[PDB]
DNA sequence: CGCCGCGTCAGACTGCACACAATCTAAACCCTCCCCTTAGGGGAGGGTCAAGGC
RNA sequence: GCAG
DNA sequence: GCCTTGACCCTCCCCTAAGGGGAGGGTTTAGATTGTGTGCAGTCTGACGCGGCG
């Protein structure tokens, strides 16, 4: 139908020619016979008939006569819904400013003009004037003029210039302006002038006018001379049941605008006084702009409630504006909701629906078959026999819901496993049955949930229900790979007490013909379930063909690994059933048979692990008890030592050796003790207290306590909760966080007191309401999330692009957090990844990295693989299918036209609510490796570092890191390069409390201009014995040195200017202050040794990782590689140079004095070396060290969050939002193209500019890419029906409307609001269709 | 000063207003005295315009044989009875007879003069006032664009000088000969000048019969009008003066009006409005103060907008009238009985039948706003619960389809000739339906045969036979 | 609660609220954002439509 | 040219139940236009009923 | 006011 | 069966005589009064941008 949207501003005679007439009167309707009044706000003859083809006189009543204007009443004869489609006009008798235009920062009428928004606001309130041309006199065109300027410059130069006031004026200026000349005239003022803020003004007004010149825009239609009449049916005036009306506030807002109109016309025909036309002037500006966007210029207009009035922009603006409430979602029909409740007989892809819900979901259908198969003979006899409930209408029910899948949504929908399709079971209760296992998909208890249910009606949307959304097909999660639908509590503790053992149950040691011997036995009677046996187990391995091939051997298992056998399939070892099997070791078997073998029988392996878990936990009997709960008996005692304990450090604190700060540090450190200590007993004396009898002898295993087994299992609760029930409940912390300083000694077993009660509350309410206000903190983040990444999709196959990012394992400190293989599961590589031998190439370039060869990968020690990410993927307008990676949810490459923006955006959200709100000890054994390594020996024969950046690696004798810390400037190491330790090997040493300045070469101490009282007092201390000197500071010195600061240079005892290898330049220490100097002038010192000594998460988190927020305090970078030099210090703001080897020097900083800079003086940096510490700002990772170091620094630093809460997130979901992050530039250098030096332009426009103009020969512009956070980058689209309906949706509509943008409808927003097909998924064939019928 | 402070519209109305001070007892009369200064002075100067005085005259002549009263013509005389009157038409009568027959220039131009100040005497009405000052208004404004089109005739010929222009042109205004002048000029301009000298004839000729139609020629009138000007820029300044020196005084009205229904605004522009009709309408001769006649006009056109323009849905006045007295006296009966009156004793304590007075009551309530919350939710309003009563029902626009198809097959279970009568005699898959003429005219045959087709064609599908698929769309 | 069609909302013509008003369910914007995630193109577009 | 004040812009999703707002003032004249009063008449527009011939 |  | 044909017949709209009754609109009111007041809300924090301003 149509292929773009197109968005302007409306000239008075487009707004004339929408309209079907003026309305002159604020007639709504007639009082006693409610017809609407002519000429009114509702009336028939301009918005149409009130009646469906009938005249409002009732003269022509039928629609033989249609089309027809009774000349009696000039009422159309048509349908009545015309009134949702015929606008009217409101002819204002002056004109008045748009305030969309007038207001919305920045002023487009201002930033046309020229003029400050005070100076116009002060014109068009009729409080000053403005000379709209001057002619041959000293006024100038903006000049506002007050009253008197203007009354005594009237009779200087009489009538020859001209000056107005009010929004005829503010018309008259913009209207008497030339746009191009304008335009070529802040071109020319922007060649003279190297001001960087004011060169940017110039470029946003040089914009601004040639959008208005591109478009058909003139500037006067900014200023309002007619105005819309939205149509009656839109702003509705109904009866509603008791007599009375209801009626929205526009049809107040555009009776005010009338009245004050009309007054208006009556003021200028009876040639009132001045002040009388002005006010009413003022008037009727206020009622329009009250009209339009009410309580933006100062007060907001209240009616009749002293509640304000929804004006038009609060229609389709705000979480219930239309583009929220209405466009991005709706109610549906064919829906309906309940209660859920187990129901665990189900199959996997089945639910249970209630009869009495499908016979109304399914009401069309049912009548439907009623009449196909001759049971009615109208759809009304079938309408009856549907309402009277009659004994066939369920057998066609029973037809209809046969193969018809419904889907089933709870909410919040945080990801998309919230949404699934089940084939309906019709059941007899009122709840919806759901089937277990799909209930960790839903985040789902049988507490009082209630979901709600949905009926594809088309083959198309049943076909989608059966294919792509059934639960039979989401057995894995979109975020991690993990199966979904998996086993929990009741099911997982059915499993693990069927595969213990006892020691000496029931049948032991008897020899078994297979499985079906011990399920036999174990119903019979004749062994336990936990009976040590030897069972004959026949077991199927996939050879390398793919066929199954047979093994049998007698394995040592117990009877109920055996029967638990009989429901594994076929590829499968038996090693997998042989152990007791937690929540994670069922997790990994589900796991394993769906790598194997496939879906189809993980499906049924799943539902066969639900019934016999179910039925053996029945079996069980696994009740909790009060003596469950044991209480360790070395409790009593151990709290009576730590109150022994804590009573004499407070005797202590009496004898006042500790201040009352570490007498409460002390406590609270000895009544942690006492709490782990008491938690360790009680978990030695549950987890084994079973101490049973082997022929007589007694021997211990692990417990069979029902508390015990349902911790142990992951079943429900950790050994953070028993800890609780039969441990101590341990420290509470105040509402503050301080933690009180004597702990709950109780547990739930015994009685809290009332006032360990009080303060255990005092956590509680807190940990409450974090989880109720966090809910709207994390929503909102997904919220952004899907907005800022909605229109990425996989678009193509394969990019061609070489790039990608060095997948390695992440090491902090001396631990892995994650191996290499969590990190390149599924990933594409880039390069050819070969073994630590080299050129023998282990891995392929282009291969999807599956567990085959994640295995091999392992094999060899291969520790860091260069792997296709999508922030590095050649794609425009989408990425390729192999940049991305593998299909987490399906476990094969990703098919083209998946909305990956969508799954990152949840993936990423959904997890949200889980969220809150020195020297180097090596652990093991491994080769010391040093990384920017510039080395001395000290007079010990140690090791000293001369760099910063320097980090201390461990390879290990595979070739692998094991762990990696980073060293200060000038650490003191034990160990030197590329040696051997062992656990516990302290390597690099230092003191963190000062900073050295490390001895460039062995010499003599000498002072270049570091004078006696200008640099330095000197300074006797008796603990040492020796004389010493402390370098001044800014505040405390004289004039002199303070500006020519202090060095110490190297001299010899000859006389002579020693140097440093390599390059024979001075070598000078240039100190700062506050530097403590105990060396002599003439000492020898040897290079290594101290010349002088200068002392020194959550939700939140992620939401400004991903808004991009700059740090408070910010890291300071290295821009440009060269030598750091000082200029005027002491300002307040010093100054800082770098001076490059073969580049432009002179490089300036405004470094504020009062951080410590983290560099000396003579030494080179590059760019990305920190010259101060803090923490970074992702801005200047992004200009400095490159893209993937800003993609790699966001995924870490997100990582780092979710992986303190155990959240297991893949990694190219930050990398898509990442992508979607980078997607502007600007820039530099505009070469032989039309972009413009300093303007920010679509990443993808400028290189396919590029792209075309490099393929004719021509130069291509230059580009620096920007890093937008989430908001300014989702407000930042080429869509302004995507960024008008994320938020801010009068800046986005404001500015769309004077540039006259053209939405292309690309994404997948603007294609929900129309209502059409979104270019993803089953709609992308549809739209690529489109796209190839179009441009052809 | 404090301009750029504030937005808000009545602080800049109040602040802009308060500039102006009020006016004493003496005040008052002094500008009032500006006002009918004004008003006396463009009255002489359209005493020079005599068919002026010869429609004032032949007024009278009017008043002569009823055709009007006195009181229609003139309010009163200063230097109401027709005693006088007779004599003051005889006066004027005998200056407008004795300056008839005077040709001559400066003999003819005292008469003039003799003849405003007799006619100053008149205190007009604003009705005849009005008719003739519009009236000459109107006669030289065409003969004055008239003028404007002639200058304009050049510049379709060429650009000119018109400061040489204005010499020639007045005070011949009879011939060209200030257009023969023109071609002794001989600059450019003048060539092409003269080749329109035809198209101006007509014009340039045709004012000459407003040369003797007032008496006067054009220069005279002209300086008359322009002393018409004078006059009622002068009093329209002063009746401004004494508008702007009053707005408090309709501020002090409008604020006992406040929360009626209208903005505060709102309110003293209508205010002001009717103060402007108060200076229009007052006489400081009465003796009166100018606040006790401009209350009366400012409560007036208050009140009559609050009655017009205060409620969504309008009533009138008379029922606001009937609607205020019945609260007052609802008002009044709570505080006697203690309790709220039932309007069946609200009918006997006004005298209106109690019918009557209970679709009074239902009238007055205003409408409510769809965007009120319900139960103050602020997540729920009022709007998203009206559901939209004119949509049908997808079910009955299945079954009007179905019946569609049902009419069909049993209509085509007809012969073409019954079928054809049934869908002519019924709107069926037409756009009308006609009468038995009609469809008759359609086969040529008179109307009781039509009637007898189609009587015998509902026989038909009234049978056992064809009547089972439609039976079944009659709900029982 | 169930609904196959009902009642419709004035302005916009949208199924009405409540169970009270005979309701239908709001598919909001979290689950639109749910279909989209699949490729569920179709049963978007007919949730959005008809 | 860097800084402080001020304005603007956001702030989870489905569901039930409930339920709005509540004060706030003129009268006496006149005019036109519409509909009503009895006991049926008059006529246009449009069906209907026995009769007769084709 | 409440439910998850 | 296909037609006509004069005679009936129904509903509906307007009309009667001399005003009644009301709705809905206009208009003037002449002692003199000459600056809005809620016993208001103000109570939300954090990020960002822009503009006076030293
Ligand atoms: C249509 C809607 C059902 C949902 C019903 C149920 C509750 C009803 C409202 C309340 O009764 C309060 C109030 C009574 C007034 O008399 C008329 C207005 C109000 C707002 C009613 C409007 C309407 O009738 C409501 C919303
Ligand atoms: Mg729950
Ligand atoms: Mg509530
Ligand atoms: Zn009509
Ligand atoms: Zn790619």
């Amino acid at each position: 139908e149509f292929d773009a949207i197109k968005i302007a501003l409306a000239s008075p005679d487009m707004i004339r020619s929408w309209s079907f007439g003026e309305v002159k009167k604020p007639e709504t309707i007639n009082y006693r016979t409610f017809k609407p009044e002519r000429d009114g706000l509702f009336c028939a003859r301009i918005f149409g008939p009130v009646k469906d083809y009938e005249c409002l006189c009732g003269k022509y009543k039928r629609l033989k006569h249609r089309g027809v204007i009774c000349e009696k009443c000039g009422v159309e004869v048509t349908q009545t819904k015309v009134r949702r489609e015929r606008m009217g006009h409101i002819e204002l008798a002056s004109p008045t400013a748009h305030i969309w235009f007038l207001k919305s920062l920045p002023s487009r009428i201002g930033l046309l003009l020229d003029m400050p928004l005070r100076d116009i606001e002060r014109v068009l309130y009729f409080e000053s004037y403005v000379v709209i041309e001057g002619g041959m006199t000293n006024l100038e065109r903006q000049q506002i003029l007050t009253e008197e300027q203007y009354l005594d410059a009237l009779e200087e130069f009489g009538d020859e210039f001209d000056a107005k006031m009010g929004a005829e004026a503010i018309q008259a200026l913009l209207k008497s302006m030339d746009l191009e000349q304008e335009c070529e005239q802040l071109r020319e003022e922007l060649n003279e002038t190297n001001s960087e803020t004011k060169r940017k003004k110039l470029t946003k007004r040089i914009k601004l006018l040639e959008a208005f010149v591109q478009s058909g825009n003139k500037p006067e239609w900014m200023i309002l001379t007619v105005l819309p009449v939205l149509p009656p049916d839109l702003r509705p005036l109904v009866p509603l049941d008791g007599g009375r009306f209801a009626t929205s506030d526009l049809n107040d807002l555009y009776r005010r605008v009338i009245n004050r109109n009309n007054r208006l016309k009556r003021l200028l025909d009876l040639a009132a006084p001045d002040i009388i036309v002005r006010n009413e002037k003022r008037m009727l500006q206020e009622a329009v702009d009250a009209l339009l966007d009410n309580g933006r210029r100062g007060r907001a207009i209240t009616g009749s409630n002293k509640r304000p009035l929804k004006s038009l922009a609060d229609m389709i603006k705000g979480k219930q504006g239309r583009f929220r409430q209405n466009l991005l979602g709706k109610r549906v029909d064919y829906s309906g909701r309940s209660v859920i409740t187990v129901g665990p007989y189900l199959r996997l892809h089945q639910c249970g629906l209630p009869k009495k819900m499908a016979l109304e979901l399914f009401k069309p259908f049912i009548y439907g078959k009623l009449e196909l198969r001759g049971l009615a003979t109208t759809i009304k006899a079938a309408k009856k026999m549907v309402e009277r409930e009659e004994a066939v209408v369920w057998d066609i029910l029973d037809e209809v819901i046969r193969e018809h899948p419904v889907l089933l949504n709870r909410a919040p929908t945080l990801h998309r496993l919230g949404i699934q399709a089940f084939e309906p079971v019709l059941i007899e209760g009122k709840a919806i049955q759901l089937h277990p296992l799909v209930c960790a998909a839903y985040n789902a208890d049988f507490d009082g949930d209630q979901m709600a249910v949905h009926v594809p009606l088309t083959l198309e949307a049943q076909l989608e229900a059966r294919a792509l959304m059934m639960s039979t097909n989401n057995i894995l999660s979109p975020a991690n790979g993990e199966p979904i639908i998996v086993p929990s509590q009741d099911v997982v503790l059915g499993l693990y007490y069927m595969t213990r053992d006892c020691v000496n149950a029931k049948g032991e040691g008897m020899v078994l013909t297979g499985p079906k011997e011990a399920e036999r036995l174990y119903r019979s009677g004749l062994a336990s379930l936990h009976a040590r046996v030897k069972v004959r187990i026949t077991e199927y391995e996939k050879d390398a063909n793919g066929e199954l091939v047979a093994k049998t051997s007698l394995k040592d298992t117990t009877v109920g690994r055996a029967i638990l056998w009989m429901i594994v399939p076929k590829g499968l070892p038996y090693s997998i059933v042989n152990q007791a099997l937690g929540k994670k070791a069922i997790s990994k078997m589900l796991n394993t048979c769906y790598r194997i073998l496939g879906l189809k029988p993980t499906v049924i392996f799943a539902d066969q692990i639900m019934y016999t878990g179910f039925a053996y936990a029945a079996r069980s009997g696994a009740s909790v008890g009060i003596d469950d709960m044991v209480i360790p008996e070395k409790k009593h005692e151990i709290i009576s030592e730590a109150e022994a304990e804590v009573a004499e450090i407070q005797e202590q604190f009496q004898s006042g050796l500790v201040t009352a700060g570490e007498r409460y540090n002390k406590v609270i450190d000895i009544w942690a003790a006492a709490n782990d200590r008491v938690s360790k007993a009680m978990m030695d004396n549950l987890q084994t207290e079973t101490v049973i009898n082997r022929d007589g002898q007694e021997e211990k295993q692990v417990s069979f306590n029902s508390i015990y087994m349902m911790a142990d299992s992951g079943a429900r609760g950790s050994a953070a909760q028993i800890r609780q029930l039969a441990g101590m409940r341990g420290l509470m912390a105040k509402p503050d966080g301080s933690i009180i300083e004597t702990p709950i000694t109780a547990n739930f077993r015994e009685g809290l007191n009332v006032l360990q009660y009080f303060i255990s509350t005092h956590g509680a309410r807190k940990g409450l309401a974090d989880t109720a206000l966090k809910t709207a903190n994390s929503g909102y983040l997904t919220r952004r999330l899907v907005d800022v990444a909605q229109d990425l999709v996989v678009t193509e196959d394969d990019c061609g692009t070489h790039e990608g990012i060095m997948m390695t394992p992440v090491i902090e400190g001396g631990d892995v957090k994650e191996p290499l293989r969590d990190r390149v599961l599924g990933r594409v590589t880039a390069e050819d990844v070969l073994k630590p031998g080299t050129a023998d190439i282990l891995v392929p370039r282009n291969t999807l990295l599956h567990e085959q060869w994640c295995d091999l990968l392992e094999e060899n020690s291969v520790d860091a693989v260069k792997v296709r990410s999508v922030v590095s993927c050649d794609t425009d307008f989408g990425v390729c299918a192999h940049c991305y990676g593998r299909d987490l949810a399906r476990g094969h490459i990703i098919n083209k036209g998946e909305a990956i923006g969508v799954i990152a955006a949840q993936s990423i959200g959904e997890p949200g609510t889980q969220l809150t709100m020195s020297s180097i000890q090596v652990k093991n054994k491994g080769s010391i490796k040093l990384s920017n390594v510039k080395s001395v020996v000290n007079s010990s024969g140690k090791l000293v570092i001369t760099s910063r950046n320097t980090e201390l690696k461990l390879i290990d004798e595979f070739g692998r890191t094991k762990e990696s810390y980073k060293v200060p400037y000038g650490a003191v190491l034990a160990k030197g390069d590329g040696e051997q330790v062992a656990g516990g090997e302290t390597v690099a040493n230092w003191d963190p409390h000062t900073m050295p300045v490390i001895t460039e070469v062995s010499g003599f101490v000498r002072f270049t201009d570091m004078i006696d009282g200008q640099t330095i007092t000197r300074q006797t201390d008796e603990l040492t014995g020796l004389s010493s000197l402390v370098v001044l500071d800014s505040a405390e010195r004289t004039a002199g040195g303070k500006d020519l600061r202090p060095a110490l240079k190297i001299v010899d005892a000859q006389g002579n200017d020693v140097l440093i290898p390599g390059t024979d330049m001075p070598a000078q220490y240039f100190l700062p202050g506050k530097a403590i100097v105990q060396l002599e002038d003439g000492v020898q010192i040897s290079s290594g040794d101290t010349l002088a000594r200068i002392p020194q998460g959550g939700l939140p988190r992620v939401a400004d990782l991903f808004e991009a927020r700059r740090p408070k305090e910010p890291a300071i970078l290295a821009e440009i590689s060269g030598i750091v030099s000082f200029g005027k210090e002491t300002k307040g703001k010093r100054r800082l140079v770098i001076t490059p080897v073969d580049g432009s020097d002179p490089y300036e900083e405004m470094i504020p004095k009062w951080r410590q800079l983290n560099v000396f003086e003579g030494e080179r940096v590059e760019r990305g070396d920190v010259i101060s510490d803090g923490p970074e700002a992702p801005h200047d990772i992004l200009r400095l060290r490159g893209v993937h170091a800003v993609t790699r620094y966001i995924v870490n630093e997100v990582q780092d969050v979710y992986r303190l809460q155990g959240v297991k997130i893949n990694d190219k979901h930050i990398e898509v939002i990442v992508r979607q992050m980078l997607r502007k530039a600007t820039i530099v250098n505009a070469g032989s193209s039309d972009f413009l030096e300093g303007e920010q332009v679509e990443y993808s426009r400028v290189k396919i500019a590029n792209r075309e103009l490099e393929a004719n020969g021509k130069v291509g512009a230059t580009y620096s890419r920007d890093l937008l956070g989430i908001t300014k980058a989702s407000l930042a689209t080429e869509s302004f029906i995507s960024a008008a309906s994320f938020q801010e949706t009068t800046r986005v509509l404001t500015e769309a409307a004077v540039a006259g943008k053209r939405d292309e409808l690309r994404g997948l927003k603007e294609n929900v609001i129309v209502g059409r097909l979104i270019p993803a998924g089953t709609g992308y064939a549809y739209h690529q269709d489109r796209m190839r019928r179009r441009a052809a | 000063s404090e301009i750029g402070r504030t937005t808000d519209p009545v602080r800049m109305y109040m602040r802009e207003m308060g500039t102006v001070e009020l006016l004493t007892r003496e005040g008052e009369i002094d500008i009032a005295k500006r006002i009918e200064d004004g008003i006396n002075q463009v009255q002489c100067s359209v005493a020079e315009y005599p068919e002026a005085i010869t429609y004032l005259l032949e007024q009278y002549d009017r008043v002569e044989a009823e055709e009007a009263r006195l009181s229609d013509l003139i309010t009163g005389f200063v230097d109401i009875d027709p005693e006088l009157a007779r004599e003051k038409f005889a006066e004027l009568r005998a200056q407008y007879v004795v300056t008839r027959d005077t040709i001559k220039h400066a003999t003819a131009q005292e008469e003039i003069l003799k003849l405003s100040e007799v006619f100053k005497q008149f205190r007009l009405v604003p009705k005849q006032f009005d008719y003739l000052v519009n009236s000459m208004r109107v006669m030289m404004d065409r003969v004055r664009t008239q003028e404007r089109l002639i200058m304009k005739l050049c510049v379709e010929q060429c650009k000119m000088p018109k400061k040489n222009f204005i010499t020639l042109f007045t005070g011949n205004e009879t011939s060209d000969t200030w257009f023969n002048a023109a071609i002794a000029m001989n600059k450019p301009w003048s060539e092409k000048l003269h080749d329109v000298s035809e198209e101006v004839h007509r014009a340039l000729q045709k004012l000459q019969q407003i040369e003797e139609e007032t008496g006067l020629t054009i220069e005279q009138v002209k300086d008359i009008n322009r002393r018409m000007s004078i006059g009622e820029a002068k009093a329209r300044r002063a009746k401004k003066e004494m508008v702007e020196a009053n707005l408090r005084l309709v501020i002090s009205i409008a604020k006992k009006y406040t929360n009626r229904g209208l903005q505060f605004l709102d309110l003293i522009q209508e205010g002001n409005i009717g103060l402007m009709k108060a200076v229009d309408k007052f006489e400081y001769r009465r003796g009166y103060k100018f606040s006790t006649y401009a209350t009366w006009w400012i409560r007036q056109a208050i009140t009559r907008s609050i009655a017009d323009q205060a409620r969504t849905i309008r009533i009138p006045v008379h029922m606001i009238e009937t609607i205020n007295k019945l609260n007052r006296i609802s008002r009044q009966m709570l505080q006697e009985m203690g309790r709220e009156p039932t309007p069946e004793e609200l009918a006997e304590r006004m005298l209106m039948p109690e019918d009557k007075i209970r679709k009074v009551l239902k009238i007055a309530k205003e409408p409510i706003s769809m965007e009120t919350p319900i139960g103050d939710d602020e997540d729920s309003h009022l709007g998203d619960f009206i559901e939209d009563t004119t949509l049908e029902l997808p079910l009955d626009s299945a079954t009007t389809e179905s019946l569609r198809a049902a009419t069909h097959d049993v209509l085509a279970g007809l012969t073409a000739r019954e079928a054809k009568v049934l869908r002519m005699r019924f709107g069926i898959d037409m756009n009308t339906d006609y009468t038995l003429e009609e469809v008759g005219k359609q086969f040529d045959v008179t109307r009781e045969r039509i009637r007898q087709i189609e009587a015998k064609a509902l026989r038909k599908l009234r049978h056992p036979s064809r009547s089972e698929v439609l039976r079944s769309f009659l709900d029982d | 609660h169930a609904r196959s069609t009902g009642s419709y909302s004035l302005v916009t013509q949208q199924p009405l609220g409540g169970k009270a008003q005979f309701g239908g369910q709001r598919f909001g914007e979290m689950e639109v954002w749910a279909l989209e995630a699949y490729g569920a193109a179709y049963t978007l577009q007919e949730m959005l439509t008809v």
